RNA sequence: GUCGAAGGUGGGACAAAUGAUUGGGGUGAAGUCGUAACAAGGUAGCCGUAUCGGAAGGUGCGGCUGGAUC
RNA sequence: GUAAACGAUGAGUGCUAAGUGUUAGGGGGCCCCUUAGUGCUGCAGCUAACGCAUUAAGCACUCCGCCUGGGGAGUA
RNA sequence: GUACCUAAUCAGAAAGCCACGGCUAACUACGUGCCAGCAGCCGCGGUAAUACGUAGGUGGCAAGCGUUAUCCGGAAUUAUUGGGCGUAAAGCGCGCGUAGGCGGUUUUUUAAGUCUGAUGUGAAAGCCCACGGCUCAACCGUGGAGGGUCAUUGGAAACUGGA
RNA sequence: CUGCAUUAGCUAGUUGGUAAGGUAACGGCUUACCAAGGCAACGAUGCAUAGCCGACCUGAGAGGGUGAUCGGCCACACUGGA
């Protein structure tokens, strides 16, 4: 059955941006939702969208194709896993792609990038990599 | 344009009469200021194949994003079963690179980076490999751009 | 000194004059030996680096080893490997002595400390690889200040470098900073070098 | 393999065997055992000295001993150089090598070495050989 | 006054008088892999008046050496 | 007098060495016998099993294509 | 208690162009839509190549079994 | 009467070792002729051997240079970092299931994991960094820095766990 | 903080209790008495090997290998017992 809905998202999301659609819709959840946020807010995706469904609602996430549809997003990986939590501290706060890709960190401070947690001094969950 | 030839192999066709032999050249073509090509000859003679091969790396020049004589970012170029992981060094490290990605890195104008050839060892494909990797080599400018930021921002 | 070999052979199979006036290439700019005057089959990449290694050990006169530690000390400090590796190079007193003009050939200088005619603020210093500091002034011993060679050395108006400041009138130099690239040896390509020692 | 599977089972290294096998052995007499201790050389008397035929495709006559070793294990070592003095009841150093042609043959006599004698008119590469410098 | 260690672990084994062994259960990480793996200690306890059952949640905290193997005394009892 | 080292006696356990003889394996003459496989290899081959035969192998039963011209 | 016990392809879940046939249904106007199977063809992607391709050998997460040169040997 | 210092005399007494087909920097001649021999591997040698032996030349090192033994590396060849299982080695013939591993959405709460501090401790020596002393260096000394899966205690609460 | 399951069962002062003796001292430490416990696939028991550590060698790192000299701790003093 379903194990990771972080990781089915990142994979719905690397799914649809291979063949360059416009637009996904997924299984919405608190989480999931923020980490959609980070990545508008970041410039990896155009827009966000919330539907109530009455069961756990349904994010609708615009994608981003740059002149000559160059892809905005080029990778994701999830890094911590089911299988295998992973943590940092904010001293080990990993960069991705030297600084021009983001990591998205779950802290007692919220769920973040990588930058944020730096210089918050906020260290936590590394949910996944994002370039 | 320098030229370094990488390898030249004698290829044979088996015929009637026996074996027929000719000669393949691999060569690597640079400005050494980030612009590389690679291209394959082959000819019952060694210059001429060569010169085939000079002709066909001139014809596919790939631009080399270079950050004061380092790549941007660290990357793992693969093709088939060729790997090369290529990482940003700093300045006076040298190219730490193995046979054909020397040649690749050296013409394209990179003098500092850490490598390793994590895969297959034939010439070509090492060098396809190392070729792959540059071309997904990426600039702040234009992921900048591209996520709609400043480079500051994108640094934060 | 510690090679005692032909300086010219040395100088002819490296491609670099030694001496840095270019005797030994004028007549035979070749390398050594047999096969010398045939032509020379290309250098691998393994061979390149190794020539430039050879280049810069042979031009300062230094054993292996000495010169791999030099290289790692080099290292261990902050900027460019290959620069502050030169740098250091030209920091011994061997080089130092020699480019202040106190003798006329490196092989020369690097007796005249090592004899002890040297003196290092005032205090004789005889280690040929001792390491000058910015601010340390070399002189001449005492009694070594009407020697024929060193007297021959200074009327020879050599060419000293910027890092340094000599008054032939007292034969004493001032070692005033650290050289710059510019100033070191421009045949030198060390980052070769680097390449040779990383593999 | 999954990260449970690989606690539950941990991964596994390959072990490697020494190439020269009589020299990392040692005897206690006093004891009667063996003593696991690496060698570089070991003393041993030549039992017999002979000549082999090499596996195809190279074609010679090898000169080689039976050497009982200190620690008791009967071996086969070559004897390097041209010419030799050796004889059965010899007293000879092995080191370790081995020589591709010969099967048998896993260990060299050092030459210049006991009863061995050096390499005669050997002029360069003496030291291999057990050779003093001519002058 | 300096504490001694306390613990809270299920009852496993009443049978012994005056006496209950309790599991306390800790994760070891795997020094390669890093997964935290569940360990189980069965602490000898005194239970002088044989309250503690099988199946109970308990308190225990550690004592002078009060026999070959028992090391602690039972503090209270968490849950039933 | 208790305990008690060493010693003695007994039936077991384990390990190593050796043993008439015997078994398969490996290597090595251009030895002897046949030709089983690779082509439709001249009865497609192979797998499990059973049985038979100097030897490779043969045959039965079921299975696979990693076979099948016209 | 073993088979080339084979799709030589562990199980679960989600996601990712199409076209066409067929089995058992469902829904709406012969046509269209839809569910679960079963075939063929074919993108993207993957692959050493052959090929695979919503019946993945693509992209992912969970758990299990298994591999680490050939022979000796599936032998002692 | 050692170190050190001074004076006098003298280039006089003070260079060897391995390698040179490729990897791998450095080739020719002669002898030998699948012999004698070489060899880490690919191999070399059967009459014009840069592979044997010697000589000349060269290369690499140097009071050392080679060989053997052993460990780590290269070896992503046990792969957490960092590999795989259609045909290359590798999916149990297939179910039913136990332990274990893992698990949908929201809220509240807790704080074991997680994160962030403080305190104690993790000897000295060593490694590392800096400085100082030995003519230099090695070496010696001094001060930092680092090293726990550590304990105790104060916070944060997204995620994992508990309720 | 170690290998081996082609080592799976192990233990009867053994596990606990009571009382007494004994020890600097707690305690099956020991002895009577009472009960049947205790340990083990989270590897008991057996077998093999080994002083342990600060460190040391290697590796980009993660790791791998090792435990001379010096310092700390432990054990031993012809063998065994007192
Ligand atoms: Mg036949
Ligand atoms: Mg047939
Ligand atoms: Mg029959
Ligand atoms: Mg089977
Ligand atoms: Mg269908
Ligand atoms: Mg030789
Ligand atoms: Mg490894
Ligand atoms: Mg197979
Ligand atoms: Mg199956
Ligand atoms: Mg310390
Ligand atoms: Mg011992
Ligand atoms: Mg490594």
């Amino acid at each position: 059955t379903m194990t990771d809905p972080i990781a089915d998202m990142l994979t719905r999301v690397r799914n649809a941006n291979m063949v360059r659609h416009e637009k996904l819709e997924l299984p919405a959840s608190n989480i999931k939702k923020e980490i959609a946020e980070i990545l508008k807010s970041e410039g990896f995706i155009k827009n966000v969208e919330y539907v109530e469904d009455d069961k756990q609602g349904v994010l609708r996430l615009f994608l981003k194709y740059g002149q000559n549809d160059e892809r905005v997003i080029t990778g994701l990986k999830r890094i911590s896993k089911p299988g295998l939590r992973v943590y940092a501290k904010a001293s080990e706060m990993p960069k991705v792609l030297n600084g021009l890709g983001i990591a998205l960190v779950s802290t007692s401070e919220g769920v973040i990038t990588d930058k944020e947690a730096r210089k918050r001094n906020v260290g936590g969950e590394i949910i996944a990599y994002v370039w | 344009f320098e030229e370094r030839v990488v390898t030249i192999n004698r290829v044979a066709k088996v015929v009637k009469g026996g074996r027929r032999f000719r000669f393949t050249a691999l060569v690597v073509v640079g400005d050494k200021n980030g612009r590389v090509g690679f291209g394959t000859g082959k000819a019952q003679e060694v210059p001429e194949a060569i010169k085939k091969a000079v002709e066909a790396a001139k014809k596919d020049l790939v631009v080399v994003p270079r950050v004061e004589g380092t790549t941007p970012h660290t990357i793992t170029g693969r093709y088939g079963s060729g790997s090369v992981f290529m990482k940003p060094a700093a300045p006076g490290t040298g190219v730490i690179a193995g046979g054909p990605v020397r040649a690749v890195l050296e013409l394209a104008g990179i003098t500092d980076i850490l490598s390793k050839s994590l895969g297959s060892n034939t010439p070509i494909n090492m060098v396809r490999a190392t070729i792959d990797g540059l071309q997904n080599l990426k600039n702040a400018e234009d992921v900048a751009k591209l996520r709609g930021k400043t480079v500051e921002e994108l640094y934060n | 000194a510690r090679f005692r070999g032909s300086n010219w052979k040395k100088s002819r199979r490296l491609g670099i004059s030694l001496s840095g006036t270019g005797k030994e290439l004028e007549k035979r700019p070749y390398a050594p030996g047999q096969h010398g005057p045939n032509q020379r089959k290309k250098l691998s990449e393994y061979g390149l680096q190794l020539r430039e290694k050879q280049k810069l050990r042979y031009l300062y006169g230094m054993t292996e080893r000495q010169f791999r530690n030099t290289f790692d000390i080099a290292g261990k400090k902050f900027g460019v490997h290959g620069e502050n590796f030169m740098i250091l190079l030209a920091s011994r007193l061997d080089a130092v002595v020699y480019s202040l003009g106190l003798a006329r050939t490196r092989r020369q200088a690097r007796q005249l400390v090592n004899h002890g005619h040297i003196l290092v603020d005032g205090k004789r210093v005889d280690i040929p690889s001792y390491s000058v500091k910015p601010g340390q002034t070399i002189s001449v011993r005492e009694k070594s200040q009407k020697l024929n060679i060193i007297v021959e050395s200074v009327e020879i108006n050599n060419f000293v470098p910027e890092y340094l400041n000599f008054d032939a009138d007292s034969l004493t130099g001032t070692f005033v900073r650290l050289p710059e690239r510019s100033e070191l040896p421009a045949e030198i390509n060390e980052q070769l070098i680097v390449e040779y020692y990383s593999r | 393999p999954t990260i449970n599977q690989l606690v539950r089972k941990p991964r596994q290294s390959k072990i490697k065997k020494s190439d020269s096998p009589a020299l990392n052995k040692g005897f206690n007499s006093k004891k009667k055992k063996f003593t696991d201790l690496n060698s570089p050389q070991k003393r041993g008397v030549c039992t017999r000295v002979g000549t082999m035929t090499p596996k195809k495709p190279n074609s010679a006559l090898r000169k080689y001993a039976r050497v009982r070793l200190s620690n008791n294990i009967e071996i086969n070592a070559y004897i390097p150089g041209i010419g030799h003095n050796l004889q059965e009841h010899s007293v000879v150093l092995v080191r370790g090598g081995r020589v591709k042609d010969l099967p048998g043959v896993r260990y060299h006599i050092v030459r210049g070495a006991l009863d061995t004698s050096g390499v005669d008119g050997r002029r360069q590469g003496r030291s291999l050989y057990g050779t003093k410098k001519p002058k | 006054r300096n504490d001694r260690k306390v613990y809270v672990g299920k009852v496993v084994s009443d049978k012994m008088d005056k006496t209950i062994t309790v599991l306390v259960e800790t994760y070891k990480t795997h020094k390669l892999y890093g997964k935290r793996v569940k360990y189980s200690k069965k602490y000898k306890t005194h239970d002088e008046n044989n309250s503690a059952k099988l199946g109970d949640i308990v308190k225990i905290q550690e004592t002078r050496p009060l026999s070959a193997t028992k090391r602690f005394r039972l503090v209270e009892i968490v849950e039933e």
